[PDB]
């Protein structure tokens, strides 16, 4: 209500198949935005509307995409028979009389030939050294998420069921499995650092969490693996004397 | 409407004060924004008329003549580490027209360096490389071997106890894989530490 909200976050699509992206503006907003943003660039303008009147759409591809704001309210971004490069992140922003526009978290969509290139990830934790315990008095924890596709994942620490923010570190960017090539899965490292006297207590449960959005109960899938569904795949450790 | 920021990218030790850039073409600005990205935060907001607004530790100014907006970041933290984006409304629109980005790394000032490859074995016969410790003149290296995988260096607070430090990672299912190599790639200090088994 106080904040724009956007569904879905994430979204993955099959080259070929329509979406639709939905903005909430803050409540009673008059004046609503539409950015697409590619990755590590700016956002570009695409639509604006003035209540239901879509004022200015000087910044929509000439085709497949269309705005819609039909009671001046909730706005749907359609994208028909999508295509790779319609790939992005895309912003909605809201703005009142002071002009000043307020922006949501943004849907991130991939579009990818088949969803047969969907994957979750593998996760592993990975326990500290003893010379580094030893050398240093902490220890540090590694979790890594390996084989996903899309890049739509958020890695969290637990500690006896607590997230943990303090010590850890969580790649900003994921690497590519199969870097020569323009198809890749991707994997992704994060790291815990304790004190080594927190580590030796055998009492002390460490969990590494991996949300990945995936596939809905809509998607079909024939392939004979499991259905690669939204899920959490996660890895722990218990502390050791 | 072009908007320039520049640098793209900026690397500053941490306690320096910085500067980002922002101009633009057309100088008709009726609101210039400043955002964060690590969607986007709102961090200031300049009218046609104001020269200026602060928020903490960031100070915005906008030149009308020049037409150049500077963002000021002052006693930079590790913290302050992301990308920063400028937009501007021109008289007459309503949309906003942004820049392409600077991205901001802020390095930790590690007050003892201590660098050292560690390796670490999975809770449930995998392993990976740790490289920690290191001070922030080290950068990290991508790897030359597609089946060796190596991350970018990360930067972990510990804040309870006052301390920073970096790490990259590296593992592979090769065979002839060892921490001693794993970094070959890399400038790593001659003083590493390479723990015996």
């Amino acid at each position: 209500g106080a904040g724009v909200s956007q569904s879905p976050r994430y979204k993955v699509a099959k080259r070929g198949q329509d979406v639709a992206l939905r903005c909430d503006p803050i409540s009673g907003h008059v004046s609503l935005f539409w950015y697409q943003q590619a990755l590590g660039q700016g956002p570009e303008f695409l639509t604006y509307f003035q209540n239901e009147a879509q004022l200015d759409k000087s910044g929509l591809p000439s085709d497949r995409f269309f705005a819609e704001r039909p009671e001046g309210s909730v706005s749907t971004l359609k994208i028909q028979r999508t295509q790779q490069e319609d790939s992005a992140v895309y912003l909605c922003a809201s703005s009142s009389r002071d002009l000043e526009q307020y922006f949501g978290p943004g849907t991130r969509l991939t579009v990818t030939e088949d969803l047969k290139n969907v994957f979750p990830p593998e996760v592993a934790v990975f326990e500290p050294s003893e010379a580094e315990i030893s050398h240093t008095q902490k220890a540090t924890l590694v979790c890594l998420a390996t084989g996903f596709y899309p890049d739509h994942v958020e890695l969290s620490w637990w500690v006896n069921g607590k997230e943990v923010h303090s010590g850890v570190c969580t790649d900003p960017q994921p690497l590519k499995e199969q870097p020569a090539l323009n198809d890749s899965r991707y994997a992704l490292s994060s790291r815990l650092r304790v004190s080594a006297t927190f580590w030796q207590n055998p009492r002390n449960h460490f969990r590494c969490q991996v949300q990945f959005y995936g596939l809905s109960e809509n998607d079909e899938w024939t392939q004979d693996r499991a259905k690669p569904v939204t899920q959490i795949v996660s890895a722990e450790a218990w502390g050791r004397a | 409407q072009e908007v320039t920021q520049i640098p793209a990218a900026l690397s500053v030790p941490e306690g320096e004060n910085l500067v980002l850039n922002c101009s633009f073409t057309d100088s008709a600005i009726y609101n210039l924004q400043w955002f964060r990205q690590d969607g986007l935060t709102s961090l200031l907001l300049i009218q046609s008329s104001q020269r200026e607004q602060t928020s903490g530790r960031l100070n915005a100014s906008l030149d009308k003549s020049s037409g150049r907006s500077t963002l000021y970041i002052a006693a930079s933290q590790p913290g302050d580490s992301a990308t920063y984006l400028c937009a501007g409304v021109n008289t007459g629109f309503q949309k906003l027209v942004f820049g392409t980005g600077t991205r901001l790394l802020v390095s930790p000032n590690i007050q003892n360096p201590d660098p050292a490859v560690y390796q670490l074995r999975d809770s449930k016969d995998k392993s990976v490389c740790l490289f920690t410790d290191f001070d922030s003149q080290t950068n990290v290296s991508q790897s030359k071997d597609s089946d060796v995988y190596i991350t970018d260096k990360c930067v972990l607070d510990m804040r309870s106890m006052d301390f920073k430090s970096n790490s990259a990672v590296a593992w592979s299912n090769k065979s002839d894989f060892a921490c001693a190599n794993a970094f070959n790639n890399s400038i790593i200090p001659e003083d590493t530490f390479f723990p015996s088994p």
